[PDB]
């Protein structure tokens, strides 16, 4: 670690928070996607579709 | 702040230089640097002690 | 909340870890008895939106 | 004997490479759910509390 | 560098380590350019001698 003048706990602290963060996002947007109970599909996304959505 | 060390040496200097009124520049001496690498190595030993009762 | 412990393998070498404790769900409702109404199985605030990728 | 030498400085044996202390990392990333998360009931995302 | 550990089964035992980064090497230079010298990739302060056992 002194070698390759790495500080580990500052760089191994900061990615793990990066970790942390990504990985509750990504709770928060796998239980929000999963069995969409009420949905639209369309070829490519279009205002027509999202007023259609907020309607 | 151990790193890969390099030691270097400079050989003699074996040039005739110059006599008299000759000026240095009709005869330059060559200063020479020879190198090595030196890489580091880790190594280690451990005992492992009894419970602190023995 | 952070964990970093400097005496693994003796102190030679260190562990950081970092844990949450979280509960996630998608809003989703369930009648507290047999009456089946529109809010049962259902998103309650969610719609999708599915296209084509490129 | 005296031929002419292509190589360039970092095959000189008389130079040391010196690593740098700073480590960029990929942390200005961001995405938009921290601010859709909240305490109040208008929040797309609700954290209760839960003491 | 020794690293003491007292903290070896719940800290009941311990454990002493040794460590050490060195780097050995025979003396043996190298030219840092084109020019060959007799100090060139020879042992600079050795000589061999082998005999028989």
């Amino acid at each position: 670690s002194e070698l390759e003048r790495i500080d580990f706990i500052k760089e191994s602290v900061d990615s793990l928070t990066t970790w942390m963060n990504e990985e509750r996002d990504k709770r928060i947007v796998a239980s929000l996607t999963n069995d969409f109970t009420n949905y639209l599909y369309t070829q490519t996304m279009n205002v027509a579709t999202i007023r259609k959505a907020i309607f | 702040s151990q790193q890969p060390f390099r030691p270097r040496i400079k050989a003699q200097l074996s040039g005739s230089g110059v006599s008299g009124n000759t000026d240095f520049e009709a005869n330059y001496d060559n200063l020479e640097i020879l190198s090595q690498t030196i890489y580091p190595d880790a190594f280690g030993n451990s005992l492992r002690s009894k419970i602190k009762a023995y | 909340r952070f964990y970093i412990d400097e005496t693994v393998d003796a102190g030679r070498k260190s562990l950081v870890g970092v844990d949450c404790l979280l509960g996630v769900s998608k809003a989703r409702y369930q009648s507290t008895d047999g009456v089946v109404t529109p809010y049962d199985n259902q998103d309650y605030a969610v719609i999708g939106l599915v296209s084509d990728m490129e | 004997l005296n031929n002419i030498n292509f190589n360039n400085i970092s095959n000189n044996l008389n130079l040391g490479i010196e690593v740098g202390r700073e480590i960029q990392n990929a942390s200005w990333i961001k995405s938009p759910f921290f601010s859709i998360t909240g305490t109040g009931a208008d929040r797309g995302v609700r954290l209760f509390s839960v003491a």
